[PDB]
């Protein structure tokens, strides 16, 4: 069993890329009120995976699980260029957290179907990632819709393991 | 992509299914709260001026106090047996039983399900009626999408936030709260009348404190709120939890619950149990050390 909190900002495609990997469909818009959660088995191992809404206002609730965090998957609208700095500001908020020092994190460079939308450089230069220390991290370019990079990024939590 | 997806069988399809409608139910009633954000507030905030100062941080104390609250599933544990239940590795509704078929009515009503008939999750969150066997007639209704029923116990009581259904208790992790719907009164009881505008999400904890009772006699919940939020100490009623109208809040976790993952404690009575001491101390010493936590207490 591997234990992954998916975060990220609002409208990236966290909730699509769960039941993506769960129902193999593309499930309709459902507004995050609470959170979802969802045990995947892939490779012989049992990701479950909380897709937490919106953890901005609801830090301390979380802290129970960032014990047994072993990955984070920080899912980013590429075509959301207006935002992308937001989302590295909660990126850091996220690794700054103690109790999560010892998680992997994957980056899902989600929405590459669309023209405007920035590769996995792009993204990994305005996300930051270069400039972190002591960080096992990852950067995958995916498209919830389609399913392409989903189980790539699956595959290196499962090296990670 | 397609190459590698493994597939799902019919049942787990239909358990997702479900809790993808209960996440809508409670996106449903998260809006109704958006909705009436301002008449809500005004209302609690004439309550606390009406009972007692800047109203805004006591309101705030109060909303931080229901938010912080623990979350409580309470159980008889001379009744049913809590080691088969432990075993299953899943809590379950009643949908998993002639009271379904008036349950099913009341959730339909207090939800409002009907709004959501045209959702593509319909067929997986409507019984489609009662068979003679008090069974739902559709084939394809879900136990998943129905929520399960807990209590708030905002005042730590000494056997939960709902005693009245037993002395021992679940408490499950903060974050099951975030996925809840609360109501003041039992959903199934006449001093909620089946009114909609009675419930509240975890980010509207206001609706809850302007619609909470303030009874003139008995266990009184608001009074009992805002001696809580004015750094008062005191012993809860005698009552506090039994009664399911008015007696307890009522909370509806809309999303399974599960064996040991989202349970932080659970509360074993001794003196409320059909296993003996040795027993109960084994089974709390046995799921302890498997779970390296505290999670079985015995009291
Ligand atoms: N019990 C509480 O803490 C609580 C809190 C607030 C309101 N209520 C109200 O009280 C009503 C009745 O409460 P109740 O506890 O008497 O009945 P219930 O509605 O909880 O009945 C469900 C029964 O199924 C059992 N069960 C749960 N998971 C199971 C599994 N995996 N396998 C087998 N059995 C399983 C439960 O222990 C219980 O005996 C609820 O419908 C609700 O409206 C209850
Ligand atoms: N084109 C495209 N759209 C996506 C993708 N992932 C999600 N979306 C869209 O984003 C919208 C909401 O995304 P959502 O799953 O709610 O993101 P979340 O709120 O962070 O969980 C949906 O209407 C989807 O159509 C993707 O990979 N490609
Ligand atoms: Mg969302």
């Amino acid at each position: 069993e591997m234990r992954i909190l998916m975060v990220g900002l609002d409208a990236a495609g966290k909730t699509t890329i769960l039941y993506k990997l769960k129902l193999g469909e593309i499930v309709t818009t459902i507004p995050t009120i609470g959170f979802n959660v969802e045990t995947v088995e892939y490779k012989n191992i049992s990701f479950t995976v909380w897709d937490v809404g919106g953890l901005d206002k609801i830090r301390p609730l979380w802290r129970h699980y960032f014990q047994n965090t072993q990955g984070l998957i920080f899912v980013v609208d590429s075509n959301d260029r207006e935002r992308v700095n937001e989302a590295r500001e909660e990126l850091m908020r996220m690794l700054a957290e103690d109790e999560l020092r010892d998680a992997v994190l994957l980056v899902f460079a989600n929405k590459q179907d669309l023209p405007n939308a920035m590769n996995a450089a792009e993204i990994t230069d305005k996300l930051g990632l270069h400039s972190l220390r002591h960080r096992n991290w990852y950067i995958q370019a995916t498209c919830a819709t389609s399913g392409d990079g989903l189980y790539e990024g699956l595959d290196w939590l499962s090296n990670q393991l | 992509f397609d190459e590698v997806f493994c597939g799902l069988s019919n049942e787990e399809r239909k358990k997702v299914y479900g809790r993808l409608f209960g996440k809508q139910v409670l996106a449903h009633i998260h809006s109704r709260c958006q909705r009436d954000a301002d008449i809500i507030r005004e209302k609690a905030l004439r309550r606390i001026s009406r009972e007692c100062i800047d109203c805004a941080l006591l309101l705030n104390k109060m909303v931080d106090i229901l938010q912080n609250a623990r979350l409580t599933i309470n159980f008889n544990a001379a009744k049913i047996d809590f080691v088969s239940l432990l075993k299953n590795k899943e809590y379950l509704n009643s949908y998993a039983p002639a009271y379904n078929v008036g349950r099913d009515s009341v959730e339909t009503k207090a939800f409002e399900l009907e709004k959501l008939a045209d959702s593509p999750y319909a067929p997986y969150g409507q019984t489609g009626g009662f068979s003679v066997a008090y069974t739902p007639n559709s084939r394809t209704f879900s136990t998943t999408s129905r929520p399960i029923y807990a209590a708030l116990d905002f005042l730590n009581g000494e056997n939960g936030g709902a005693s009245a259904y037993g002395k021992s208790f679940f408490e499950l992790n903060d974050n099951v709260k975030t996925n809840c719907t609360f109501s003041p009164f039992d959903i199934y009881g006449h001093r909620f009348g089946l009114d909609t505008s009675k419930l509240s999400t975890f980010w509207h904890m206001e609706n809850l404190i302007a619609s909470c009772q303030n009874d003139f006699f008995g266990y009184n919940c608001f009074k009992s709120l805002v001696k809580m939020a004015k750094d008062e100490k005191f012993l809860a009623h005698s009552n506090y939890g039994k009664g399911y109208e008015g007696n307890y809040i009522d909370a509806h976790i809309h999303g399974d619950v599960c064996l040991f993952r989202d349970i932080k404690h659970v509360y074993l009575s001794l003196q409320e149990n059909s296993y003996s001491k040795s027993q109960l101390y084994d089974y709390a010493k046995q799921i302890n050390q498997a779970l390296n936590r505290d999670c079985i207490i015995l009291y």
